[PDB]
């Protein structure tokens, strides 16, 4: 009869209301509930008090917050409003670079995880630059190439590098709709010996992060709060006595 | 409309109303036949359309 | 599938339109990313309960914020309008 809850949170989108694919929302630290309900209150005054003497509630409201330490591609989605995009790896053959470059310039390149990276000098007889005369910074993570010098027979500028780049994932900035998720939690009660806990939110609207600490100071892993209203689900029978927001189960 | 009637042949029409016309439904369609009287089929009535919005209620509705 | 970042930030001014030339603002010490969003909501009444029943967002923006410690004078020219 006593709660110290630890487990797992799976998710399933909600697109037009037919149930999604649940998924595994990784680690979690935090998860809370809120109930929220406003009343409106009589009055007698019978007594010469003008006491309070009867309150029926009007309003009913409950909030979410769960904080997760994933910075998963899934999860960006899920929390960013973005869709995730897979680029597959691939080569490059004839980009061109910013002309009138100089010892001590950095150029980028559209691509990241650049390797083999090759630079052909512009001339009727093409002449591969020598590899001691430009480095990559950050082992090519960025396709950052910094010129360490240039022949003393200025070559001609305008260069075209070729190279190779890795499969990535993308995602982008409030480039999805409102998702709409129901959530199933997982807790497993320590404190009567590992009992079994259900909870299961049948529509939660998410709201966006609210803080992301790219750099972080510290001993403490990156966290992520996400807030969120649990709706009226208005398919479930409302005779029903599993409701229609939520429901918790307690084998015994 | 030009249509012959088979001897002991009912054939009943289907008079489909659509949702679309004037407010007010003022017809009178003739069914004029040889060595008849005309018989007018008067048709009468009004078309409405229904609001079908539900509205917010978080503010109290005041009637 | 834990972050914990470090490294480095490069601005690029924006002229009329036009991108500019990339520099490193030195050494920055804190990033932060913030979102806000604002929603109305909307309600149905039939159950009794008085009830959220649906939201859909409307505003939509973003904040960043950064902590530098470096007083050079490209990046006194950045945060000073100078």
């Amino acid at each position: 009869t006593y709660f110290y809850g630890q487990g797992e949170i799976d998710a399933a989108p909600i697109v037009n209301g037919v149930l999604g694919k649940w998924r595994w929302i990784q680690d979690v630290s935090a998860m809370s509930i809120q109930l929220a309900v406003e009343k409106v209150e009589h009055k007698e005054s019978y007594s010469g008090q003008k006491a309070l003497v009867r309150s029926f509630p009007i309003g009913k409201t409950a909030t979410v917050n769960i904080t997760l330490h994933s910075i998963g591609p899934d999860n960006l989605a899920l929390t960013l409003y973005g869709k995730v995009v897979a680029k597959a790896a691939g080569s490059v053959t004839g980009e061109v670079l910013p002309a009138d470059l100089v010892a001590g310039d950095v150029i980028r390149l559209a691509n990241f995880g650049v390797s083999e990276l090759v630079i052909t000098d512009s001339a009727s007889s093409p002449a591969p630059l020598d590899p001691q005369y430009y480095a990559l910074r950050a082992d090519g993570a960025y396709g950052e190439v910094q010129l360490l010098g240039l022949p003393t027979p200025a070559p001609t500028q305008p260069f075209k590098a070729a190279y190779e780049y890795a499969a990535t994932k993308q995602v982008g900035m409030f480039t999805a709709p409102q998702p709409t998720v129901a959530l199933r939690y997982k807790g497993i009660n320590l404190a009567e010996g590992g009992a079994p806990v259900i909870v299961e939110l049948y529509k939660v609207a998410t709201d966006p992060l609210q803080e992301l600490a790219l750099i972080s100071d510290g001993n403490t892993v990156a966290g992520m709060q996400i807030s969120g209203g649990i709706l009226l689900d208005t398919s479930k029978p409302d005779t029903g006595d599993l409701g229609r927001f939520g429901r918790i189960i307690q084998l015994g | 409309p030009p249509l012959g009637f088979a001897a002991l042949e009912e054939r009943t029409w289907t008079v489909s109303i659509g949702t679309d016309g004037p407010p007010v439904v003022n017809a009178r369609i003739v069914w004029r036949l040889q060595g008849e009287p005309n018989l007018v089929l008067v048709i009468t009535g009004n078309r409405i359309i229904a609001w079908t919005f539900a509205p917010d209620w978080g503010d109290s509705i005041v009637e």
